[PDB]
RNA sequence: GUACGUGAAAUUGCUGAAAGGGAAGCAUUGGAAAUCAGUCUUACCUGGGUGAGAUCAGUAGUCUCUCGAGACUAUGCACUCUGAACCUGUGGUAGGUCAGCAUCAGUUUUCGGGGGCGGAAAAAGAAUAAGGGAAGGUGGCUGUUUAUAGCCCUUGUUGUAAUACGUCCACUGGGGACUGAGGACUGCGGCUUGCCAAGGAUGCUGACAUAAUGGUUUUCAAUGGCCCGUCUUGAAACACGGACCAAGGAGUCUAGCAUCUAUGCGAGUGUUUGGGUGAUGAAAACCCAUCCGCGAAGUGGGAACGCCCUUGUGGCGUGCACCAUC
RNA sequence: CUGCCGAAGUUUCCGGAUAGCAGAAACUCAGAUCAGUUUUAUGAGUAUGUAAAAUGAGAGUUUCUAGUGGGCCAUUUUUGGUAAGCAGAACUGGCGAUGCGGGAUGAACCGAACGUGAGGUUAAGGUGCCGGAAUGUACGCUCAUCAGACGAAAAGGUGUUAGUUCAUAUGAACUAGCCCUGGGCGCUUAAGCGUACUACCCAUACCUCACCGUCUGGGUUAGCUUUGAGAAGCUCAGACGAGUAGGCAGGCGUGGAGGUUUGUGACGAAGCCUUGGGCGUGAGCCUGGGUCGAACAGCCUCUAGU
């Protein structure tokens, strides 16, 4: 359980750097670099049962 | 281990005080145009389950014993092994010569009594 | 078992318990340590500094 | 996704809201998809996994 | 005290207390006044001394049960026991209500400190080596171009700047409030058998207790509060019933039918029309001769079980009730 | 007395037989199906129905058995209207069975749907005073000598504010906003109106906890010194809580009967009185004091002129 968490923090690490790495190339080189569209999503009820 | 009570104003029936006809004793409203009924802001309350006490601490006196009604003195001495839960009672209708040797048996058993004095003087 | 629901982002005991990780988690690591070029082209400066 | 599991984490084990107070609350009810604690659930949660 | 057992309510008189600007009125929370429950240290532990006596005797009898188990009797009080009486202990340890603090746990609120990352790898800006320009123009003279003030733009510039913002820290320091459910040990963890903030509060103190804590009644204050039942009507509006109190006052008994449950027996079942019988009430209970009433008139899925055997998985059989197929 | 379920208020044929709605029982199933679901795509004509991916929930029955078998308002759709309004149908929910915060007040408006409580946080609406909460910040608009604040109404204005555009610093034509004319106290660089951003107030709503009850899922016997087997007991866990008609369950009380308490009573039964005390969510029950004077009660069962 513990290594399964260790790779799994490492792999949000690279996640994120690279995606920052990726922005950072495309803002360099001119272009514009779409990241992808999320899959999950957190839903939030607001109004009540009325 | 301390005694909670919900609540210690008794349940009237509703527009008892109006009324000597109409007793004090709790009467479910039955009117459907009553404004107790319905339970509208200012109306009294009424006797729901959630109002019950709990279940460890129900039938408690406020000293943390429960009463056990006793007749005479083969009563008070079930109370040999139930001495710090329950308090012994002597009923309205004994006379003052059975309620003096209760009280003297209840006090080698260990025994409460709740109403000991009744009936009687001292002399010592 | 359970009487009393324990929080692990403030009982350290309980995170302990749930997560055998945090005791080696160095949260804040030193990334840009002497380098930081700065990286935005001219042809995005130009876009950007529009209208 | 992490605080909301770790502070409002409950399991529904055999129709009933147990909270996630322990790894082997998980195991015995997601143990068949090899998710074994908290952190694996957090990740299958993050990451969408299979 | 014949206005005669008990003597309720409505109602009336007097007395006392309190309240009272055109209602009362009840509820919620407290105050005040009056009035109550409501309680206490008194026992435990450990002696020693003294004597005491049995369930104690290097003891003798009786009785009832069944050797030894109870009850006694006589004798001893040495052995054991009696927290056994008292003297000596000046030894110890001391419960109920209300408070204060500490260490914690659950929840929550409110102030900070430090750090990582992102953003044009902030934008600015300072410093700063230059170039150019104009101004709401310094000097020269409105016009003018750094002077005898400077400003703007561009590069350069230290730089890998700082800051703001966003985001993150299983980074940290305080303050406040509300809860303490459960009751030997189990478990999950962390330290090092033990220890712990880890499957829910414990420590350290006090005072008062012999008042505080409460409770009740009256009353005041704040806030709220349209008259009940019936019918009507979405709803109400309504129209009705209600001067007050006491007592009485309305789904009952029985015959038939059907469902359901329980009970008895079961291809049967039902004694009470009657007869027998019943001495202690004999209209009960108990017993049953002849009738009669009512009843009688193969293939699939599947409950359950055995056997396996890659063992779980599935397969091989046996297949109730019931439903589909002939 | 309490608790748990709980409609419908109407299709359809026609006073009804159905059905629907709501429960009971027996069945078979979670490796089976289902949905006021959203899709995909096939077709057909932005939608449409059908068939087969996501999401959620274990589903399908069979039998018989209570009640309802009015509407109001609101939304949308609507056809004609026609002084104008409106009327007419249909479409859909809410109320009708339902309290709560706001809305001055009010049944249809804005929030929110309910066990008993402690703490926290909000919704709608609010923060000058009545009134809990900023006489908050930053911009503007408004002067009324009826503002505003919560149809004569179109327009006119030697009425403004911002002004725009066009003519040559002015004028004209215009562009809008607001004023003039046509809940209380009070407020006027607002306590008015519009915009933006912080803070704050509090519902029965939301979160954490405790307690009550119900429902659901477990555990518990060579009855182990944890002793907790009225197994009709004990115990663990989670969810839930409006309610008329109606359905169901468990309890309180009264007269009499069988049994029982080797029951209470002239040392005071029953009854009544009481700002005495206690118990129960409640029906009710226990008790002190006073009064009183001969009978009476608890428990199991039976019964009813309860």
């Amino acid at each position: 359980i513990a290594k399964r968490a260790e790779a799994y923090e490492a792999e949000y690490r690279a996640a994120e750097r690279e995606q920052i790495e990726l922005a950072r190339k495309a803002r360099a080189e001119g272009n514009y670099f779409v990241p992808h569209e999320p899959k999950l999503i957190f839903v939030v009820r607001i109004r009540g049962i009325n | 281990v301390n005694i909670i009570k919900k609540r210690t104003k008794p349940f009237k029936r509703h527009q008892s005080d109006r009324f000597k006809r109409v007793g004090e004793s709790w009467r479910k409203p039955r009117g459907i145009d009553s404004c107790v009924r319905r339970r509208f802001r200012g109306t009294i309350s009424m006797p729901k389950i959630g109002y019950g006490n709990n279940k460890k601490t129900r039938y408690c006196m406020p000293n943390g014993l429960k009463a056990f009604l006793v007749r005479n003195v083969s009563d008070v001495e079930l109370l040999l092994m139930h001495n710090k839960t329950y308090a012994a009672e002597i009923a309205g209708n004994v006379s003052a010569r059975k309620r003096v040797e209760i009280v003297e048996k209840a006090r080698a058993l260990g025994v409460k009594v709740t109403n000991a004095g009744a009936k009687v003087r001292s002399q010592e | 078992a359970h009487v009393q629901k324990k929080n692990p982002l403030k009982n350290k005991a309980v995170l302990s318990r749930l997560n055998p990780y945090a005791k080696a988690y160095k949260a804040n690591v030193k990334i840009n340590s002497e380098k930081t070029p700065k990286a935005a082209g001219e042809k995005f400066l130009s876009v950007l500094h529009e209208n | 996704v992490r605080e909301l599991i770790y502070k409002r984490g409950f399991g529904k084990v055999n129709k009933q809201r147990i909270p996630l107070s322990d790894n082997a609350i998980i195991e015995a009810a997601l143990g068949k998809y090899s998710i074994l604690s908290v952190e694996d659930l957090i990740h299958e949660i993050y990451t969408v996994g299979p």
